[PDB]
RNA sequence: GAAAUUGUUGAAAGGGAAGGGCAUUUGAUCAGACA
RNA sequence: GGAAUACUGCCAGCUGGGACUGAGGACUGCGACGUAAGUCAAGGAUGCUGGCAUAAUGGUUAUAUGCCGCCCGUCUUGAAA
RNA sequence: AAAUAUGUAAGAAGUCCUUGUUACUUAAUUGAACGUGGACAUUUGAAUGAAGAGCUUUUAGUGGGCCAUUUUUGGUAAGC
């Protein structure tokens, strides 16, 4: 779905002889508020011994963007499972909050990768603020000054079945 | 899905198996007391009247003589609902009332002779709406021939 | 050939059961004598003035 | 005969419940709570828009 | 020849019970020793009863 | 005879003492209610102005929604299914949650979708589906003095008593839901959102835990 | 003087079957009720 | 530094259009409005009007059209074979 | 040395006191077994459920099975 970027802060128990455990927060991107508390419990066992039942949640919270309308250049680093073992990814989006950015990945994984939800891991999205060290191209193409570029041939969606015009492009 | 079966049968009767016209009286009158008295004597002898010629075994009147030797109990109305069958090894016989269906003639002389009346269900209703003063007796059922019910082990 | 613990537990418990009741026909008070189960914790107000909680950044491969 | 639904048919909501008349006269679902302006913490912030 | 299958459903069908565990076992099996000295202990103790409590 | 009108002048008067105390009652709940989430609200804030972590305590009441139908089952889920009276597809009871009835629910799992419900809902349930058994028989409630023959015992004598013993979960939470009958509901209205059910809830599908998304779910079912 | 089976007349249908189920159109035919 | 609005949630908030059903048969019950007589949407539909009084509705039967329909009996783990 | 599976216990036929029996037992009226009398009540001893529980007769058919998920054995293999 839409996804929405949260922070998960999560306590491991209360026990007597250690009072006060450290803490953990994580940044969790996911669709809504029951799957980012079961998908901070997937990433927080691989990293040291806790559990579900060994644990709890402090507090979730929905981070909204900073800036929404400013346009931004994201590199983003990527793990993912293919078929064969897995293997780091680099790979940069120009899009306009960081939330809007992993919608655009999921789907770029899927259509070029094909690699679903459940194999793909957000290592880290992090804002590029100067410009000429996007290292990839097609990001760059667009950052040239004075950028102009028509869309030739429309097309003109019509609610009828007929029409007599014989109609015609842009 | 279904926890217990299905349409279940409660296996106790309702009505009498016989086609007899004046057992159907008697049904007629307890069913009225019962519903209405809500003593409950009348719920005991109305599930007594439907029982078979099996359950309902011959109280000898020996056994009326034994319920009598009770402590506190030499005037209550002895009720029975099968048959009063006559016993000529007792000798010496109690006073009380009986109310019972049927009457075989040995015994219905043997308390008409020690003093005693004897007294059919109608009458027992009459005198007892809700049954105050009464005992109730049942023969014996494994007096019957079910010595042969069986197993490798007796 | 054994000897079985768990009874002796409960044979145990049950005098705890005679004492509690003793006390409490006593001093006029609820006894609470049976068991209960686990039972969800309670709202506990929790101070992060000590440790700053640490993101993870599940990175490493 | 017929079972009559509460929360239409007013009339047997009014047959249950007869706090429902005064709920409707103080009109207690739409109520403005009293207003306290407490700004949260600095540190509660820092970790929440960074990281 | 042989299996199992669809035996533990018949079983479910009226149920597993328990033997319904009477009061007063039965001393039929019990060292008989014990067994005779117990007879004339309840020959006593139904004496006392009846004859000093009343 | 008498009795003309001299009795039932006084039966009539005798429930407008009865009214009086479902009146006034009524009144220590919703003041009760509203009092309850203006401290919680209030706790967050008292927190984040300390720099605190306020928890919220956990829910202490599920509520339980059979999905699957009522064939090839296993036999170890079957026998807990019977036990929380979820016999047809699309029937619901209340759950007190301990440590044993949260091991029931996670062995019917992929059956069941449940979470926590608020006050709207159980008001909501009560009201247009809520039936009670008396001796036997499912007899729709439709009326105070219905609970007040059965549930005297107990307390409750009003029908808001039976759903603040519900919500606030008291000491006869037990016989006062053993009296309701199980909840009868219908297929949910808007639909169940996501093409196939029988995957987990996290993973898109209809079972499973979603701990606020039954009161959206149940409304439909209403 | 029954049925299989057949003759004439009358109605109706019909491009490699026929017969049947739910639903109506058209055509033939018919009972009931209105004091 | 001050707002607005999305999003989520609540209302025992208001109001308009459409569909299906009228089961029950003197009275009793629980109620709401009213100062009271009472009235009322409160333990299930009534009021007003028009056409026709016969093949008009309807029943039957023949055919037409849309979709569906392998041949019965038995043996069998398995039958259109 | 897991997991899944599996045996028992969660009280009335109970606990506690006083002391009654006998030919068994003890060095011993010490035990052991069963008791009289007295104190202990609905939170009477974990959860949920119980569309009654319990027992008894009497007989019908059946005693050629097959398929799938998973674990397996013979077999290269298989709708073996």
């Amino acid at each position: 779905a839409h996804f929405k970027e949260y922070q998960v802060i999560g306590r491991r128990l209360p026990t007597e002889s250690v009072p006060e455990p450290k803490l953990f927060r994580m940044r969790i991107f996911a669709s809504n508020e029951v799957i980012a508390k079961s998908r901070y419990w997937y990433f927080l066992q691989k990293l040291h011994k806790v559990k579900k039942a060994s644990g709890e949640i402090v507090s979730i919270n929905q981070i909204n963007e900073a800036h929404p309308t400013k346009v931004k250049n994201f590199g983003v680093w990527v793990r993912y499972d293919s078929r064969s073992g897995t293997h780091n990814m680099y790979k940069e989006i120009r899009d306009v909050s960081r939330v809007a950015a992993v919608e655009t990945l999921y789907q770029d994984m899927a259509a070029r990768h094909r690699a679903r939800f459940r194999s793909i891991h957000i290592l880290k999205v992090a804002e590029i603020e100067k410009t000429a060290d996007v290292k990839r191209q097609y990001v760059k193409q667009f950052l040239t000054k004075d950028l102009k570029f028509p869309l030739p041939h429309r097309v003109q969606k019509s609610t009828k079945t007929f029409s007599y015009k014989r109609p015609s492009t842009f | 899905d279904h926890t217990s079966k299905q349409h279940k049968r409660s296996g106790h009767r309702t009505a009498p198996k016989s086609d007899n016209v004046y057992l159907k009286l008697l049904v007629k009158l307890y069913t009225f007391l019962a519903r209405r008295t809500d003593a409950p004597f009348n719920k005991v002898v109305l599930k007594a009247l439907f029982l078979s010629k099996i359950n309902r075994p011959p109280v000898s009147v020996s056994r009326i003589a034994r319920a009598l030797k009770q402590e506190g109990a030499a005037n209550k109305t002895v009720v029975v609902v099968g048959t009063v069958t006559d016993d000529a090894r007792i000798f010496e016989f109690p006073k009380t009332t009986v109310a019972a269906l049927r009457f075989t003639a040995g015994a219905r002389a043997k308390i008409v002779k020690a003093g005693g009346e004897c007294i059919t269900l109608d009458q027992l209703a009459v005198r007892a709406p809700k049954g105050q003063n009464t005992l109730i007796l049942r023969g014996p059922r494994n007096s019957r021939e079910a010595v042969r019910h069986f197993g490798m082990g007796p | 050939i054994k000897h079985s613990k768990c009874r002796q537990e409960f044979l145990e418990r049950v005098k705890a059961n005679a004492a509690k009741r003793a006390e409490a026909k006593a001093q006029g008070v609820a006894v609470q004598l049976k068991r209960q189960p686990a039972q969800p914790r309670e709202s506990r107000i929790v101070s992060t003035e000590g440790n700053v909680p640490q993101t993870l950044a599940p990175v490493p491969y | 005969v017929l079972k009559k639904n509460p929360l239409k048919n007013k009339q047997v909501l009014l047959r249950l419940n007869p706090y429902a008349k005064v709920f409707a006269a103080e009109k207690l679902g739409s109520k403005k709570a009293e207003k306290t302006g407490t700004k949260p913490a600095a540190v509660f912030t820092e970790t929440l828009k960074h990281d | 020849n042989h299996t199992a299958h669809n035996q533990t459903r018949k079983a479910h069908r009226n149920g597993i019970k328990k033997p319904k565990t009477y009061k007063y076992p039965s001393l039929k099996g019990v060292d008989p020793k014990f067994r005779r000295n117990h007879k004339h202990a309840l020959h006593g103790t139904a004496k006392a009863l009846a004859a000093a409590k009343k | 005879a008498e009795q003309v009108a001299a009795e039932r002048a006084a039966r009539k008067a005798a429930n407008k003492e009865k009214r009086a105390i479902i009146l006034e009652r009524n009144a220590a709940y919703q003041k009760e209610y509203e009092t309850a989430e203006r401290n919680i609200i209030q706790a967050k804030r008292d927190a984040k102005a300390a720099g605190s972590y306020y928890v919220e305590a956990q829910h202490k009441l599920v509520f339980v929604v059979r999905i699957k139908g009522i064939n090839k089952i296993p036999p170890k889920p079957r026998k807990v299914l019977q036990l929380l009276r979820l016999t047809r597809i699309n029937s619901g009871t209340f759950v007190k949650v301990t440590k044993a009835t949260l091991e029931l629910l996670k062995l019917i799992e992929p059956y069941v979708a449940y979470g926590y419900p608020s006050y709207s809902t159980i008001r909501q349930l009560v009201y247009k589906r809520g039936f009670g058994k008396i001796n036997k028989q499912r007899v729709p409630l439709s009326d105070n003095a219905i609970i007040e023959a059965n549930l005297g015992k107990y307390g409750i004598l009003s029908i808001d008593d039976l759903i603040h013993e519900i919500i606030t979960v008291g000491p006869h939470f037990k016989q006062a839901n053993n009296f309701l009958w199980p909840f009868k509901l219908s297929n949910p209205s808007g639909g169940w959102g996501v093409p196939r059910k029988f995957k987990h809830f996290i993973q898109g599908g209809s079972f499973g835990n979603r701990e606020e998304f039954i009161n959206k779910l149940v409304k439909s079912m209403n």
